[PDB]
């Protein structure tokens, strides 16, 4: 029902990094991470497991994304390095089973509008 | 490299009993797919997290069918506000979104 | 001599993923078994090498007591010889096996109403899991010729998948704790040993 609440920095400036995190419920849940562009087709972008703190990307974001847990609040947190005027796009954090492929996101996000001013 | 075809993407149906909405893949899939419906400024959230088990909120009156390379969804109760965008997903492989299917009233 | 902190190890609220599974150390315990054996709530208790009376008069060298949680179905893995996935990949009870498996319905303990999914399993691995050992590894597995490049990708996968563990399922799907008691080592002086 709710959704698992995360907070993220919106219009940074072009080769700035973007700290967005959510707050997990609580449990082995990992914790997914979904590109959306604008008008476009959903991204997966990786997905990083908050119990056993694993990391893990995406080839399209190897480097420039880097995800970090802060197990004090339960909260993982994403760092984008590089930004491009195509990539100001939304950064949705989902909730899912762990298993070997990114399972049902059940449940979404708040969702964080990314935008970037050259 | 699986690819979530959707063939009808600008599907749109009035208001009516029945609905259609379908969704393929380039190679097989072990029926793992799953429905997200997208609505219009808004998070997207999960209908169907079996190939064909509802979730467990209320899509009551959506129902989930197909097996395969083939996947088809069918609302009877098409009310105005679950007129929304559904990506089609599967994990049977890799996560793999579907490009989208919009929804209209036409 | 001492009370035996065999308590601990049933009792202990929190049992670890099977993948992970929590090896205690046993040293000065008096082997009191008798109320195990006399206890009406373990489902299964197979013993492999020893009989289950004979556990309340025995000198142990050492004694490892392995727990962790699986699935209703197919609790019986564990069992040496068994091949599955839970046993080739997350704990294998070598094929030589010498100590009691037992095993109980922990459906009303360790099952939450909607799902309880801390419990998880190495579904893919490169290989299956040598036997007695533990492998925490995370890392992406490969499927595919592409190089993964420690990326999850088509034909990657990650290697744990959760369980699904509901208590409205019967004996289909509910926690079936194993607490697997190898003991007998053989190789220094006994520190467990019988009531007298
Ligand atoms: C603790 O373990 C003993 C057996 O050693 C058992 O009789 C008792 O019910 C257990 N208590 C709890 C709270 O699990």
């Amino acid at each position: 029902q709710v959704q698992l609440v995360q907070s993220g920095a919106e219009m940074k400036n072009f080769g700035s990094s973007v700290k967005v995190s959510c707050k997990a419920s609580g449990g082995t849940f990992s914790i997914n991470w979904v590109r959306q562009a604008p008008g476009l087709g959903l991204e997966y972008m990786g997905r990083i497991i908050p119990a056993l703190d694993r990391a893990i990307y995406t080839q399209k974001f190897q480097g420039r994304v880097t995800i970090t847990a802060d197990k004090s609040t339960s909260t993982v947190y994403m760092e984008l390095s590089g930004l491009r005027s195509e990539d100001t796009a939304v950064y949705y954090c989902a909730r899912s089973v762990v298993g070997p492929t990114p399972n049902y996101f059940d449940p979404w996000g708040q969702g964080t509008l990314v935008t970037v001013s050259s | 490299e699986i690819v979530m075809t959707q063939s009808p993407a600008t599907l749109s149906v009035s208001p009516g009993e029945r609905a259609t909405l379908s969704c393929r893949a380039s190679q097989s899939v072990s029926s793992d797919l799953a429905w997200y419906q997208q609505k219009r400024g808004q998070a997207p959230r999960l209908l169907i997290y079996g190939a064909s088990t509802r979730a467990t909120g209320i899509p009551a009156r959506f129902s989930g069918s197909g097996s395969g390379t083939e996947f088809t969804l069918t609302i009877s109760s098409l009310q105005s506000e679950d007129f929304a965008v559904y990506y089609c997903q599967q994990y049977n492989n890799f996560i793999a979104f579907g490009q989208g299917t919009r929804l209209e009233i036409k | 001599t001492n009370l035996c902190p065999f308590g601990e190890v049933f009792n202990a609220t929190r049992f670890a993923s099977v993948y992970a599974w929590n090896r205690k150390r046993i040293s000065n315990c008096v082997a009191d078994y008798s109320v195990l054996y006399n206890s009406a709530s373990f489902s299964t208790f197979k013993c492999y090498g020893v009989s289950p009376t004979k556990l309340n008069d025995l000198c142990f060298t050492n004694v490892y007591a392995d727990s962790f949680v699986i699935r209703g179905d197919e609790v019986r893995q564990i069992a040496p010889g068994q091949t599955g996935k839970i046993a080739d990949y997350n704990y294998k009870l070598p094929d030589d096996f010498t100590g009691c498996v037992i095993a109980w319905n922990s459906n009303n303990l360790d099952s939450k109403v909607g799902g309880n999914y801390n419990y998880l399993y190495r579904l893919f691995r490169k290989s299956n899991l040598k036997p007695f050992e533990r492998d925490i590894s995370t890392e992406i597995y490969q499927a595919g010729s592409t190089p993964c490049n420690g990326v999850e990708g088509f034909n990657c996968y990650f290697p744990l998948q959760s369980y699904g563990f509901q208590p409205t399922n019967g004996v289909g799907y509910q926690p079936y704790r194993v607490v697997v008691l190898s003991f007998e080592l053989l190789h220094a002086p006994a520190t467990v040993c019988g009531p007298k």
